């Protein structure tokens, strides 16, 4: 099926630069043109930029006119998208769309790529420290337990926590980071499982942390209390 | 052109048509009696072009003919061959010898700058060629003509992925069938206005002939009645 | 430019139920409009595109009217799947304003939460930090308040909450409630309790447990 | 004027309202109208369609 795969994001000083890949796959890259959308909190969806199925035509948001350069590579599929000056209201999550039908500039989208998130701050990059939440007497209720991950002091956003390399989904929860007094995030992510399957089975979070390259496993053994 | 009638003898009689390393490639209109318009990627680089008028069967001699070579090749400055095939696409041809006008020759009338702009709001246009009939098919043995509505722009360039510029126009009808085609392309797109036929378009390209959500762009002589005028006059 | 504006902001309803979004622009975009459904955590999925017209895949419960500067989206029967938010665009200028967007929210019976609670582990109080996390689980309405008791007394400014988002199976909640204090300040403490009251709880739930004992 | 009904001309309309024509042709009956002036003027039928 319709592929697109961002990368090239992170998290970069006011002033600096990015370039961010969108890679297509599963369609003809030269019958459709491509736009990069942005998701910002505040505002919500918003066009940023746009090019034709030859880079013929250009268009440009006039946040980002004289800023932004959009260009893309028909023999290796891929568009990318050149951020210079960056700002801290350039702040969103940046996603790369492709126009429906006759693949015309003028025309809206019908598959949008992952997004690749771009955070414009000074603070520096931390990464997590996870500990576990032990499951034990006072984590059960009646033939069902409760078991999870803690992930504390990281900047910036996100982290992702996956179970038992991802053959672990029913019943997680990993809830969304706040932000404590020191500017750095923490989330916890849970999971139900069968009290009397607590000792016989394993349960280990997988927590990632791209700007940090952080990527831990942590064993969640029984806290016998 | 696909879903034409057959041309009456002189019903159009502006009509030109082209012949060189093909005979009967592409079609051309009567500026006066020296002066022919064509689209401008008909005719290219070092070109041996001969342009016949008065013409309705091509393997036919109804002695109507007047045979002429051209002698000095005109395209816009702003066309480009190797940025867009279609971005200005309008050309003059210079004929050796000044035609003389007849019932079977006649020169389309050229309003000014603002007219036709006007005459092209009207919604219905004529367009007529010698081209193929069917999409990679058989080519037109008699003159084709075709009754075709102008269809607006935002329709237009939500329909296909390459751009469409200002200088240029679509036409045509929703279910296909009805369309110009190659061999067309050069020739006039004329609206009738109290019988008199003012010049309004040239065939230009298209995405194949004749279907469904695509639809046949021309060339906007508007912008270049100043630029035809001058370089035509006498 | 073309300012578009949804209705209503967000709006909560029962499954089987109709839906009716609205989205006006300030101008007049022919037909030149787009409905697209995020998912939380998830990428904008086309819908219907063309005021009206439906994108292959899309189920038949969708629906798309409008035209001019008025347009409705309607969801037939609604499903708790259906829990997103939806978008409507215009694409007649090159900017291609956005709208709001309409969260739609899904009712369902009052169900109580189950209570859990986690000691703060080894390796954290060794790093001069202890967390206790106070756990809600699948719990409905959202609206649920959780006081933390240290020795059978009230503290307030040192937890922070944080609610998940509407299932996409069963429609409920989920709450963390995280009380963090130094290592220092856990050791001058003993009992460590989380109460929880809600609409499903005839009296208020406690969970707690004895620092040492844990 | 030359707003509603193209000012009663049939080519060209100029406001100073006065009507005009292309070459070729000349103010019919001094009225709102073109008649040819030349004996070929251009963009017309000039033969015989029958049949
Ligand atoms: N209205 C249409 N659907 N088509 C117009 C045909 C335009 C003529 N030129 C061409 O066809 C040259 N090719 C093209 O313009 C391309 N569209 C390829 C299509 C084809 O090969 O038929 C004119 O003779 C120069
Ligand atoms: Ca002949």
């Amino acid at each position: 099926e319709v592929q697109l795969v961002e990368s090239g994001g992170g998290l970069v000083q006011p002033g600096r630069s990015l370039r961010l890949s969108c890679a297509a796959s599963g369609f003809i890259f030269d019958d459709y043109a491509m736009h990069w959308v942005r998701q910002v909190p505040g505002k919500g969806l918003e066009w940023v930029s746009g090019i034709s199925w030859n880079s013929d035509n250009i268009g440009y948001v006039d946040s980002v006119k004289g800023r932004f350069t959009i260009s893309r590579d028909n023999a290796k599929n891929s568009l990318y998208l050149q951020m210079n000056s960056l700002r801290i209201e350039d702040t969103a999550l940046y996603y790369c769309a492709k126009a429906f039908g006759s693949g015309s500039y003028y025309n809206g989208f019908d598959y949008w790529g992952q997004g690749a998130l771009v955070t414009v701050s000074s603070a520096s990059t931390k990464g997590p420290s996870v500990f576990p939440l032990a499951p034990s007497s006072k984590s059960t209720s009646g033939g069902t337990a409760a078991l999870g991950c803690l992930v504390k002091d990281y900047f910036p956003e996100p982290v992702t926590v996956s179970w038992n390399s991802g053959a672990l989904t029913s019943g997680v929860h990993t809830f969304p980071a706040v932000l404590q007094s020191s500017g750095l995030y923490s989330l916890s992510s849970v999971v139900t499982v069968p009290s009397s399957s607590l000792g016989t089975q394993t349960y280990i979070c997988n927590v990632n942390h791209k700007p940090s390259n952080t990527k831990v496993d942590k064993r969640v053994e029984p806290k016998s209390c | 052109v696909v879903g034409g009638e057959d041309a009456k003898p002189g019903q159009f009689p502006w009509q030109v048509v082209l012949n060189g390393k093909v005979d009967a490639f592409c079609g051309g209109s009567i500026v006066n009696e020296k002066w022919i318009v064509t689209a401008a990627h008909c005719v290219e680089t070092g070109v041996k072009i001969t342009v016949v008028a008065g013409e309705h069967n091509i393997e036919e001699t109804e002695h109507t003919e007047q045979k002429r070579n051209v002698i000095r090749i005109i395209p816009h400055h702003n066309y480009n061959a190797a940025i867009n095939k279609y971005n200005h696409d309008i050309a003059l041809l210079e004929l050796d010898e000044p035609l003389v006008l007849n019932s079977y020759v006649t020169p389309i009338c050229i309003a000014d700058k603002e007219y036709t702009n006007i005459f092209l709001k009207f919604g219905s246009g004529y367009v007529s060629g010698w081209g193929r009939v069917f999409h990679k098919g058989r080519s037109a043995l008699v003159l084709q003509y075709l009754r075709v509505p102008l269809v607006d722009r935002a329709t237009c360039l939500r329909s296909t992925k390459f751009t469409i510029y200002n200088n240029m126009f679509c036409a045509g009808f929703h279910e296909g069938g009805r369309d110009s085609c190659q061999g067309d392309s050069g020739g006039p797109h004329v609206t009738e206005v109290e019988g008199t036929s003012f010049l309004t378009g040239i065939i230009s390209w298209g995405e194949e002939c004749a279907m469904k959500g695509k639809y046949g762009i021309y060339t906007k002589v508007s912008r270049y009645v100043n630029w035809i005028k001058e370089k035509t006059k006498l | 430019d073309i300012q578009m504006t949804q209705s209503p902001s967000t709006l909560s309803a029962s499954a089987g139920d109709r839906v009716t979004i609205s989205c006006r622009a300030s101008q007049s975009i022919s037909s030149w409009l787009a409905w697209y459904q995020q998912k939380p955590g998830k990428a904008p999925k086309l819908l219907i595109y063309k005021a009206s017209s439906l994108e292959s895949g899309v189920p038949s419960r969708f629906s798309g009217s409008g035209s001019g500067t008025e347009f409705t989206l309607t969801i037939s029967s609604l499903q708790p799947d259906d829990f997103a938010t939806y978008y409507c665009q215009e694409y007649n200028s090159y900017i291609r304003t956005f709208g709001q967007g309409t969260k739609v929210e899904i009712k369902r019976t009052v169900a109580a939460p189950s209570v859990f609670i986690f000691p703060p582990s080894d390796e954290q109080l060794k790093s001069g930090t202890a967390s206790v996390v106070c756990l809600l689980n699948n719990f409905y309405p959202r609206e649920a308040k959780v006081q933390w008791k240290v020795d059978n007394a009230l503290q307030s400014g040192n937890s922070q909450e944080s609610v998940t988002e509407q299932d996409s199976k069963d429609s409920t909640y989920s709450l963390s409630s995280t009380l963090t204090l130094s290592k220092a300040d856990y050791e001058k403490h003993k009992v460590y309790a989380c109460e929880v009251t809600h609409q499903g709880l005839s009296s208020p739930v406690t969970k707690s447990f004895n620092r040492g004992e844990c | 004027t030359c707003n509603i009904k193209n000012g009663r001309c049939e080519q060209f309309c100029k406001n100073s309202v006065v009507c005009s024509c292309t070459e070729g042709y000349r103010l019919a009956e001094n009225q709102k109208s073109c008649e040819p002036a030349v004996p070929f003027p251009c963009g017309r039928v000039s033969v015989s369609q029958t049949s």
